[PDB]
């Protein structure tokens, strides 16, 4: 089957933290960053240290490929990416359009859905 | 020369999908997070996210074992699926900035980088040295507009297209996560590229064309081979049920056309019937069916049925594809332009209704002739050279906005 | 997989000083880095010849010497046994002892107690050499201006030209191939001649601070003894602009024409990285030219050495494929003149294969795809013709090993161990079957498996090269023709042995007899042809295969072959093509339009026959249509195979008027350019064939008419008529076809003689940028094919008519252009030589008498090559049909004695090909003392080169060949 992979987006200290864990390569980090997704399939809870930070899934507007490489030069591409999962210190942890992402992740792409995207004329 | 990866080669599914439905032709390269019937994480709960640093090195120096153990030099890795994975090697992200490009290489296939340098006039020390690619001096633009004197510009290249790349920096918030059945995977990844608008090198078909009809009965062609290559049976047989579940748009009498020339049927006492292997049908080796479809070919058909199913929901009927404005920005109306202007056929709208940006950013790829002459020649490479250089400041500028 | 060659070796350094140009000589010190093999390695043998060592040492002890040449003759110098087959096997097992290919001895140096005493300890040693080269008799070249005062200084030059295994011939080595070793390399030079050699410019300044320099040239990268050449004298250009590292050396006052030539290089190395997907796998690359060749295409290590007739200098629009279709091939053998290896003589052919391939795949994508067919279809009008001459062009794995022949190729001699038995037209073929073989490969095989295998095979060798000498496991740049098979069957293991085993291990041409069947002519049988061959002499049966077909308009049919070869095959059967009036174009090929009735189409639906169109099998095919179809195929087929296949099979036997037709739309459209010259040599034949059915016109001057409009062109074409290169050619070829247009009352082309003259009136100014030179010289040579051979009825050869009338026009025109090129001169006296060869067939006619004195004096010594090759070949022809014995002795004295070796390969290359004396037809008595001073030159005056005795052992071929002379 397609492997599944999508961005995740932390606070940033929070992010750092993650960040050590993962440039630290210790087995632990298992415990330390968990994922929980809700039954509705677009909220949810990730735990940094037991901290439950809540989450949202929304859905990239641009289209993104994730490539594999060995010599840097000839890349194969290994998924497609059009979602982030992004946490937030604040929000609901269990909620009882609004994940429509307008942005790129990269700074030149602010405001592609508004801006750069040729919008389709009905009819 | 451009080596895509054996599950790639092979046309393997679900690598290359031998049929997408309406919903899947809307999600076509942006597929949305399903859950799982059983395993691991079909299960509620927190699940653990694990490193993969020790994983990385281990196949990082294993892969460098087997090059220096025969006994150096270059060496292809991606031989199986499961080298494909994203669990080991360098990465990097690559972020279209065109929603739906009129190409698009599936997960397996294989691009370049070339890094194109413009040498500067007298002494030239030599180009700038990058993370990735390989350098290409040229004196002659592979793209509409020209480079500078002293100017670097990054690309992908492959078979199918050519699109210019600008390195910038991942997000110190955002990470790769890796999800399969049995866990989620994480790994560190600074390098992004944006991808600009792509310059086509392989012809997008029409719908119901006789190209586009040939590719699809090929590919039922080889799709019914490699069944045949998958049965255990002597003498090789299989069953119309297994071609109708991959292939359920298809009527079962276009399946009897592609069936009648390599095997006979044998009726058995029960609604499930077998196609035996003709005898005196040798039938093709792995590597002939290769060169029956190539990966390229696919894409072209992928591009077309999406496009056309986005046609049909925007209240485009068949018979629209004197032309409608949003019918010109269709892959097959966009490639053929642009190859066509490639060859020195004609020339490109360029500012015009096709621009994808919507905002003068990029480029209208719709006909318009050759035909004082030298000056509307001139202002073609005028408009094309503005646009360039300004799609070249645009997506490689670090400005917050 | 290894070589049983013993004493290993790493490392060499020459030292040339003292190089003389008064007496001429040179004097030189060689160290040698070996590894021996085993103990008791006592007899160390090297090889040279033409070379008096001065002393031998290893390590400050002079040990012994033993200096043989049995490359010379016989042991006995009065070997009655003078016929060939004594002589064939007699030096080929003295040649074969003369190669260190087993326990022999040329230079056996024996190893003194002592040192083997340390041999028993350390198998590690040093070799110094003290010799000089004499006056080089067959190693080397001093070109000389023969003015010795001043311009010996500036207008000399010194370099090596010489065969595959001429190292010998300059400074003493192994069997010079299939050694790995690297070298230093100390040049004593004149300050401002320089010298190139392989390697790198390790050390040089202004050097030895006394009067001259001194130059060190390096080759690190493992290379072998046979890539090794030196040429010293010439001006350095880098043509670099687009690839920075590109090396030229030419001669003063020839240096801004290579600003023409050298460039598309920069192009090619772009093609063969595309290809290879490497860099240029050197430093490096250096190029030389020269006046000689011993061989025209010379190709070394980073370095190809050649001649200068191929500069081409941007207004001489005939060489515009000649120049870098050469230098395709001294890029591509460079390569496998590198690294890819042969480990034996009787493994290279997988070489010359690639190497040539290669270049094929250049020009596929550099110019003419069809003239790349067109370049295949010569290449089988080689390889027929000389199989049909000769027996086969074998490609061994298999020795004689034992004293044992196995030798059905030795129609005249040996092959199998050694390259310097061969012909050149053997040699020649050699490369030839060299190149369709690898297109079999192609047919067998992907393309982009080829770029694999190639990939993986530069791969293993620059990985094996460019290291510290990993010993014991070093060689595998020795990619010979077995581990390369096994490569082959790795990247795709398919039946291939048997494809060597038809072509690489059966030497034969295959013609067939495919004979035309006709079934659905409305019969009940189906489509249906038979398969026939058997033609013995030279013959082989090749088995199954397919055919391809065209039908009116429809499918590529293509039907299977068997062996047991008395076969009648069918065709994938067309539809009922009926009603054909209404199907007028049911898809011929694409959106082709064609309609023609005219074929004998009441029960018709095929068109065309063909075996293997892409020419997988060597073949020479024989068979019989409907003369509509072959016509039709000239009104349009998507094959240049078929359009001159057609072409010579209509100019066999038709003549209606609609043939005529028919050529002539052919020639006027965009189909092909050489098309059109056979099509007009098509209309030479058919016109011949118009004496009493001359009902089309006198044909072709329409052709000038209704193509050719400069201003309208009011009866007349004259101005101006280039930049279209259709039209150059065209121009070029035509009026020769129209003087060959005869018909029988005095074969009266009255008409056309006038008419040519007038185009020979009617030339350019400076108007054309082109310098309208071929085509005088083809204008020439169409009154030179204005043969009149029935003037002088009784005697009327001696000044008696100042004979008459257009003979004496003619005359007038050449003697004016042997002027004007005597005065003018344009481009190497090509139209010289046209002239020359036009003499040559007037004295063949008995109008200027067979005198040879003219040609003899363009036999000398200070003309040009091609001037002194021309009257060459027409004083050859001069004693074939004239009996002149004296010139003929004067001949092979020149044979013996000149110093351009590329005369005396071509003097024996087409005395052989066009004999006096011919074997069991002598009347010119070649019994008498010819033999003798024949079988002298074979024996004497020869060792200069090999292929000076391999072309006599071709005069002994040809002359008197399988048996005594019938002297005694």
């Amino acid at each position: 089957e397609l492997e599944s992979q999508f961005i995740l987006r932390l606070p940033p200290e929070y992010a750092s933290t993650v960040r050590r864990a993962v440039q630290s390569g210790h087995v632990n980090l298992k415990d330390r960053l968990t994922i929980e997704l809700h039954p509705d399939g677009r909220h949810g809870i990730v735990r940094v240290d037991r901290v439950p930070l809540a989450s949202k899934l929304v859905d990239l507007p641009c289209v993104m490929e994730s490539l594999k490489t060995i010599d840097k030069k000839t890349f194969y591409k290994t998924a497609d990416i059009c979602q982030m999962l992004v946490s937030t210190v604040d929000g609901d942890l269990y909620p009882p359009k609004k994940f429509i992402w307008n942005h790129g992740i990269t700074l030149p792409l602010k405001n592609v859905r508004k801006r750069r995207f040729r919008k389709t004329a009905k009819k | 020369i451009i080596q895509h990866s054996i599950p790639a080669v092979e046309l393997r599914q679900p690598f290359f999908p031998t049929h997408m439905g309406p919903i899947k032709l809307r999600q076509f390269h942006r597929p949305p997070l399903k859950k799982y019937s059983f395993g691991a994480l079909s299960q509620p709960g927190p699940h653990s996210v694990q490193p993969l640093l020790k994983h990385i090195k281990k196949k990082a120096k294993m892969r460098e074992q087997e090059r220096q153990a025969s006994g150096g030099g270059e060496m292809f890795f991606m031989r199986t699926p499961q080298d494909l994975t994203g669990k080991d090697g360098d990465l990097i992200l690559a972020e279209y900035s065109e929603e739906n490009g009129p190409l698009m290489m599936q997960v397996g296939m294989a691009t370049k980088i070339k890094n194109y340098y413009k040498r500067k006039p007298g002494k030239d020390p030599g180009a700038p040295d990058c993370k990735y690619g390989e350098t290409v001096y040229c004196h002659t633009s592979p793209f509409l507009g020209s480079l500078h004197p002293g100017q670097l510009l990054q690309a992908f290249e492959n078979n199918l297209f050519r699109a210019p790349i600008y390195l910038h920096k991942m997000p110190e918030t955002d990470f790769l996560i890796i999800r399969t059945r049995q866990g989620y995977y994480i790994r560190e990844l600074v390098d992004i590229f944006v991808v600009g608008q792509q310059c086509p090198l392989f012809e997008v078909p029409g719908p119901n064309s006789k190209r586009a009809n040939t590719h699809i009965r090929d590919f039922l062609q080889v799709f019914i081979y490699r069944l045949f290559w998958k049965s255990k049976d002597r003498p090789r047989r299989i069953r119309m049920e297994d071609i109708k579940k991959a292939f359920p748009s298809h009527s079962e009498s276009s399946i009897r056309k592609r069936l009648k020339l390599c095997a006979d049927f044998k009726r058995t006492g029960m609604d499930s019937n077998w196609w035996v292997l003709k005898s005196d049908f040798r039938l093709p080796t792995e590597e002939e069916i290769r060169a029956m479809v190539s990966p390229e070919q696919c894409c072209a058909y992928y591009s077309m049925i999406a496009a056309e199913q986005r046609l049909k929901d925007a209240g485009y009927g068949e018979k629209s594809f004197k032309i409608d404005d949003e019918v010109r920005t269709a892959p097959w109306n966009t490639t053929r332009a642009f190859i066509a202007a490639m060859k020195g056929k004609c020339l490109l709208e360029v500012t015009g209704v096709a621009d994808p940006t919507g905002c003068g950013e990029g480029f209208s790829y719709v006909k318009i002739p050759n035909k004082s002459v030298a000056e509307h020649q001139e202002r073609y490479k005028e408009e094309c050279q503005r646009i360039f250089d300004l799609q070249n400041k645009v997506l490689s500028s670090t400005e917050v906005l | 997989f290894e070589s049983p060659r013993p004493y290993k070796l790493t490392h060499q350094v020459v030292c040339i000083n003292n190089i003389n140009f008064q007496r001429k000589s040179v004097v030189g010190f060689v160290e040698l880095t070996i590894f021996p093999t085993v103990a008791n390695l006592n007899r160390i043998k090297l090889n040279s010849k033409q070379c008096r060592i001065y002393r031998v040492r290893i390590n400050d002890l002079e040990a012994a010497f033993i200096y043989n040449d049995p490359t010379l003759e016989v042991c006995h110098s009065e070997s009655k046994q003078r016929n060939l087959n004594y002589f064939s096997n007699a030096y080929a097992a003295a040649v074969s002892a003369v190669d260190p290919d087993a326990g022999n001895g040329e230079l056996c140096i024996k190893v003194p107690s002592e040192l083997w005493k340390h041999v028993d300890e350390l198998k590690v040693l040093k070799i110094h050499i003290n010799f000089s080269l004499d006056q080089p008799k067959g190693g080397l070249h001093f070109v000389v201006p023969s003015v010795e005062g001043s311009m010996a200084e500036r207008g000399a030059h010194v370099f090596s030209c010489g065969y595959q295994n001429s190292t010998r011939f300059w400074f003493p080595c192994v069997d010079s191939y299939s050694e790995l070793c690297t070298w230093k390399l100390e040049f004593t030079v004149d300050a401002a001649m320089v010298a190139v050699s392989n390697g790198d410019l390790v050390e040089t300044v202004y050097t030895h601070d006394m009067r001259k320099k001194t130059f060190h040239y390096m080759l690190t990268i493992p290379t072998a003894a046979s890539n090794i050449s030196l040429a010293i004298g010439p001006f350095e250009i880098l043509v670099d602009p687009y690839m920075h590292e590109v090396t030229h050396f030419c001669l003063p006052q020839l240096l801004p024409l290579l600003k023409h030539t050298t460039s598309y290089l920069h192009e090619v190395f772009e093609f063969y990285e595309e290809i290879l997907t490497c860099r240029y796998p050197y430093s490096c690359f250096k190029t030389v030219f020269i006046d000689e060749a011993y061989v025209e295409v010379a190709a070394y290590a980073s370095m190809s050495i050649f001649s200068t007739n191929l500069l081409h200098s941007a207004m001489i629009i005939d060489e515009t494929p000649l120049t870098r279709r050469c230098l395709a091939q001294s890029l591509a053998q460079q390569f496998f003149g590198c690294f890819i290896s042969r480990m034996s003589w009787s493994d290279e052919w997988v070489l010359k294969g690639i190497s040539g391939y290669i270049y094929g795949l250049w020009m596929k994508k550099t110019f003419g795809v069809n003239e790349y067919r067109h370049w295949i279809k010569e290449e089988l009008d080689k390889i027929v013709a000389y199989e049909l001459k000769t027996g086969g062009v074998l490609l061994h794995p298999i020795f004689g090993g034992g004293k044992e022949k196995d030798n059905p190729a030795s129609h005249l001699h040996f092959s199998i161990k050694h390259p310097h038995t061969l012909s050149w037209e053997y040699y020649s073929m050699f490369q030839c079957k060299a190149h369709l073989v690898m297109r079999l490969i192609e047919n067998r095989i992907s393309m982009e498996f080829m770029l694999q295998v190639f990939n993986k095979l530069l791969s293993l060798a620059s990985t094996a090269s460019s290291q510290k000498f990993q010993s014991h496991m070093w060689s595998q740049m020795l990619v010979s023709t077995s581990g390369f098979l096994k490569s082959i069957s790795n990247v795709s293991g398919k039946d291939i042995q048997p494809l060597i085993k038809q072509w690489v291990d059966q030497s034969g041409v295959v013609k067939f007899y495919g004979s035309f069947a006709f079934n659905r002519k409305r019969n009940v049988l189906e489509l249906e042809i038979k398969q026939d061959y058997t033609s013995p002499g030279t013959q082989k049966y090749v088995g199954p295969l397919k055919v391809t077909v065209q039908e009116l308009d429809g499918s590529f049919n293509h039907t299977l072959q068997i062996e047991e070869n008395s076969l009648k095959h069918d065709i994938p059967c067309h539809s009922k093509s009926r009603r054909n009036k209404k199907k007028k174009i049911p898809l011929m090929n694409g959106e082709e339009v064609d309609m023609d009735l005219s074929a004998m189409d009441a029960d018709s639906p095929l068109l065309w026959i063909r075996i293997d169109p892409d020419m997988s099998v060597l073949r020479k095919v024989e068979f019989e249509q409907a003369d509509f179809m072959w016509q039709y195929q000239l009104r349009y087929e998507r094959d240049v195979v078929a359009q001159q296949e057609s072409i010579l099979a209509l100019e066999k036997f038709p003549t209606p008027a609609s043939r005529l037709a028919l050529t002539d739309i052919l020639e006027q459209e965009q189909c092909f350019y050489r098309v059109r010259m056979s099509a007009c040599f098509c209309l030479a034949k058919i016109a011949n064939s118009m004496v009493s059915t001359w009902t089309g016109p006198p044909a072709m001057k329409s052709l000038f008419t209704r193509m050719f409009c400069c201003k309208s062109c009011p009866n007349i074409v004259k101005t101006n008529n280039f930049m279209s290169f259709q039209s150059y050619f065209l121009q070029k070829t035509m009026p020769v076809a129209m003087a060959l247009l005869r018909d029988v009352h005095n074969l009266c082309p009255k008409e056309v003689l006038t008419f040519i003259l007038d185009l020979i009136k009617y030339n350019d100014n400076r108007k054309n940028k082109f310098s309208d030179n071929y085509y005088r010289a083809e204008m020439i040579d169409a009154l030179a094919n204005s043969v009149t051979p029935a003037v002088s009825v009784n005697n009327e050869v001696r000044t008696l008519d100042n004979l008459n009338p257009d003979v004496r026009l003619i005359l007038e025109e050449i003697t004016r252009f042997l002027n004007m090129e005597k005065l003018l001169p344009s481009y190497r006296h090509t139209i010289t030589v046209s002239c020359l060869r036009a003499i040559r067939v007037l004295q063949k006619n008995g109008h200027v008498p067979s005198d040879p004195a003219l040609f003899k004096s363009y036999a000398e010594y200070g003309h040009f090559v091609d001037i002194r090759i021309a009257a060459l070949e027409a004083v050859v022809d001069y004693t074939k049909v004239d009996r002149s014995y004296e010139e003929l002795q004067w001949l092979l004295n020149m044979i013996q004695n000149d110093p351009v070796p590329y005369v005396r390969h071509k003097i024996l290359n087409m005395l052989t090909k066009n004999p006096p004396f011919t074997k069991n037809m002598e009347s010119p008595l070649c019994n008498e003392a010819l033999v003798d001073q024949l079988w002298k030159l074979m024996n004497s005056g020869t060792s200069h080169d090999w292929r000076l005795r391999c072309g006599a052992v071709d005069l002994y071929f040809t002359l008197f060949g399988l048996s005594r002379p019938s002297c005694l």
